[PDB]
């Protein structure tokens, strides 16, 4: 008995994964080649992906690397109001 | 007269970029439309001035 | 053969596809590539985009009005945006000034007529006025 | 798909509602008899939904249609591929 | 004792037929809102390009039109009505063109609005008007136009 | 019939009513409605009001001088302010361009000649040059 429902987006950012190694990028060099890795989603080279930050330039070389798999990490909070009768 | 004494020039109109921060009211440091300046621009129009 | 290019010949077909609303890719000379589009809704007018990459959650195209000239369309090459291939990895592009030697050991200039390859990746080239195929080494890229 | 999820109950209360008009109670008098009504579902007068309170004082009027209101707030994340 | 009906210059709406005619090389006439009426043409020969002329009359032995290269815009064609130069002419600048809703006084002293379906002319060059639902052809003075 | 309109024909009657001091309502084209009045006292001159609603304890009309033109009165429609009806709930207003089909299945345009209704609220419409009545569905509102 969902009386009302609402959704909120807290974060929306891109995170990259190596196809074979299964790790997530955390650091890059001056040439923008990967230097480090982590197996933790909470610590990754996050690229903002909100409305204002689309069409970036910082990570063009990183994107074109075929070994990397971009992922849209999105965090949400949803409020649900229940009326359960008496 | 104007076409005679003028010089060929590209006229591009100005308009505030959507990238402006809704709360502070000041622009993003870098975006494709405007390079830090808070004002973007339309395609140019060839003109004599 | 290679399926990396499918240029449109008639401007009438271009206008027909624009009426259908499909995006186009329009090359330029020593300049960035362009995408062209017909605006939706009540008012119909051309729109252009300086961006080229495919739309995605992390990348969105920007469209603005522009008084596109039919001269550009009729003259410059045009492709369907969805079916365009970024690059064919060959030393020489199509329609490029090249130099070679004829069958009688006489040197001659020409432009590339066709770009071909075998199943093993070896690339063969056919020049204007020459039915036979030429090796990549046998050709020479003429300087402008 | 879901990578991580957790559910918590922010509030759990009992809302009072009229049987004829259908409007919930907003403000009340000294004895807590109704003086104002409201169409809102959240702003309506409410009390903690636990047995101790119920035993500690339905009591105001014969319009006997209370409504157990429970608020679910959920935190979750997704990793949507390309 | 009259002259047969005269066709109105049909405006062309579809861009596709406009481009097809242009590719065929048939002349087009564009009614620009701001700066008058101009002709549009495709250059003959291999060096294809659009040309414009303001020599705004039918071609004649004593009056040959001069064509200047111009970068005609698609939007210009779309937003501006375009006509075939073989049709658009001074011959009949009728006050009430075909398909126009006009107000006409009926014999019962009751004003009615009808759409002109057919127009013709006579020896004196008058404009006989045919209205739907009636056989008798009205004259210029009797009719009236209602705008907006 | 419906009693929602009682337009005045002669300007002489309009002036006679103005001498009596009764307020008038004067329509406009794509513009707000106007009320007109004759000033009291020693000096006689026309006055106008942009307000329309009835006077009350919570609403009072505002009057100012204006050089009203007889052309407006003679041309535009005029009513008595007290007896005017705000709206008649019909799809099509009176004197509006409409389209229909004749008895021989021929399409024709016309303007509405009369607006009528039965006791059950069903609305019938009579067009110029057509004595018979037409259903609301049978009519078509022509676009300007
Ligand atoms: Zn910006």
């Amino acid at each position: 008995s969902i009386e009302k429902k609402e959704e909120v987006i807290a974060h929306n950012e891109v995170v990259f994964r190596s196809l074979t190694q299964g790790l997530y990028v955390k650091e890059v060099d001056i040439y923008s080649d990967v230097v480090s890795y982590t197996k933790d989603v909470d610590e990754a080279l996050a690229m903002p992906n909100t409305i204002n930050f689309k069409n970036s330039r910082k990570y063009k070389k990183l994107i074109m690397n075929l070994d990397l798999e971009p992922l849209n990490k999105i965090q949400k909070v949803i409020y649900e109001t229940h009326l359960e009768g008496l | 007269f104007i076409n005679d004494r003028g010089i060929k020039v590209l006229w591009e109109e100005a308009y505030f970029c959507p990238c402006l921060n809704p709360d502070t009211g000041h622009p993003r440091v870098d975006c494709p439309r405007c390079h830090g300046k808070g004002i973007a621009y339309l395609p140019p129009k060839e003109t004599i001035m | 053969p290679i399926q990396d290019a499918k240029p449109i010949d008639d401007i009438v077909d271009i206008m027909t596809y624009l009426k259908n609303g499909k995006v186009l890719r329009v090359k330029q000379d020593n300049q960035g590539d362009i995408l062209v589009r017909m605006s939706p809704g009540k008012h119909k007018f051309t729109e252009v985009s300086r961006d080229l990459d495919k739309e995605s959650f992390y990348y969105k195209r920007h469209w603005v009005l522009y008084n596109v000239s039919v001269n550009s369309l009729i003259t410059f090459d045009v492709y369907l945006d969805e079916e365009y291939s970024e690059t064919t990895k060959v030393k020489y592009p199509k329609d490029t000034i090249v130099e070679y030697t004829r069958e009688d050991q006489e040197k001659d200039v020409a432009m590339i007529k066709e770009i071909l390859t075998d199943n093993n990746g070896n690339y063969f080239y056919a020049l204007i006025g020459e039915t036979m195929l030429f090796d990549e080494n046998k050709l020479n890229k003429v300087k402008d």
